[PDB]
């Protein structure tokens, strides 16, 4: 089906490079943590 | 108020209420066994922060 | 598991782990949330502690993984934890 | 606990699945050597529930 | 053997440990005689 094809772009794209985007940043995200608290 | 009137908490209420007294150190032990738990597993000083 | 057993990856360990365990994380998270759904709304009458329990924790999963596996920590605490000095 | 119930048998089953497809090995072996990463886990995480 | 996992039972001990002097009976010598009864009346 493409419901397999849709799981595997969104995990393996899309996620997984939008999460080497999260990590190369560290001070912004760590002040949103900070803010969630509040 | 006047001499010979007292007063003593009548009469349901309480031994230590719930929100408040209580669940402070309900939690406070909470966070003392899940860091210990979390390194007989692990073996660090930066594991169980996360 | 993949750090010391296998290759150390910095940050690509930690990223090589979500890419092998996407999939537990949103069918528990998912699954979850559809068995508390009768509690949430639904019954409305023959127990108004069913929507008491539902709503605490159907909030609360929303947020523990649409945030945990994403966005802040779950990722980001073990880089300056484990890494950045010892 | 329906919840923390099908939580804890998912990871056993669906870790499996992957070690069925990443080096795909339907037999008893690959079910084996999923539990070196999951069984660490497993008993850590029933102390830090408790 | 390891240093963690040893050290975290005997933590373990730290606190249910002086848990026990918080929520114990801190008293003289327990009971030791046989315990008796004792009925009392009066005809002035």
């Amino acid at each position: 089906f493409g419901w397999f094809n849709r799981m595997f772009e969104k995990s393996t794209h899309h996620y997984t490079d939008s999460v080497g985007g999260i990590l190369r940043s560290t001070g912004r995200y760590l002040v949103l943590y900070l803010i969630i608290v509040v | 108020l006047p001499t010979g009137v007292g007063y003593d908490w009548t009469g349901m209420s309480y031994q230590e209420r719930l929100s408040g007294n209580q669940a402070p150190s309900l939690y406070a032990i909470s966070l003392i066994v899940v860091f210990l738990c979390l390194a007989a597993l692990y073996e660090s000083w930066s594991i169980p922060f996360s | 598991d993949l750090m010391d057993k296998e290759g150390k990856g910095l940050i690509e360990a930690t990223l090589d782990a979500v890419r092998m365990r996407l999939r537990p994380i949103l069918m528990t998270s998912l699954a979850f949330i559809l068995g508390v759904m009768p509690l949430v709304i639904s019954t409305g009458a023959g127990s108004g502690a069913q929507n008491a329990v539902g709503t605490g924790v159907m909030g609360g999963m929303v947020t523990a993984t649409v945030l945990a596996i994403f966005f802040v920590p779950v990722f980001f605490v073990v880089v300056r934890r484990r890494f950045s000095r010892k | 606990a329906i919840g923390l119930l099908v939580d804890d048998a998912i990871v056993v089953v669906e870790n499996v699945e992957r070690v069925m497809a990443e080096e795909g090995l339907p037999p008893k072996e690959a079910t084996r050597k999923s539990m070196g990463q999951i069984q660490g886990a497993l008993v850590g995480i029933a102390m830090v529930l408790s | 053997d390891r240093p963690i996992f040893a050290w975290v039972i005997a933590i373990i001990i730290m606190l249910a440990g002086g848990l026990a002097i918080l929520k114990l009976p801190v008293a003289q010598y327990p009971t030791i005689a046989p315990p008796a009864v004792t009925i009392s009346a009066s005809y002035p």
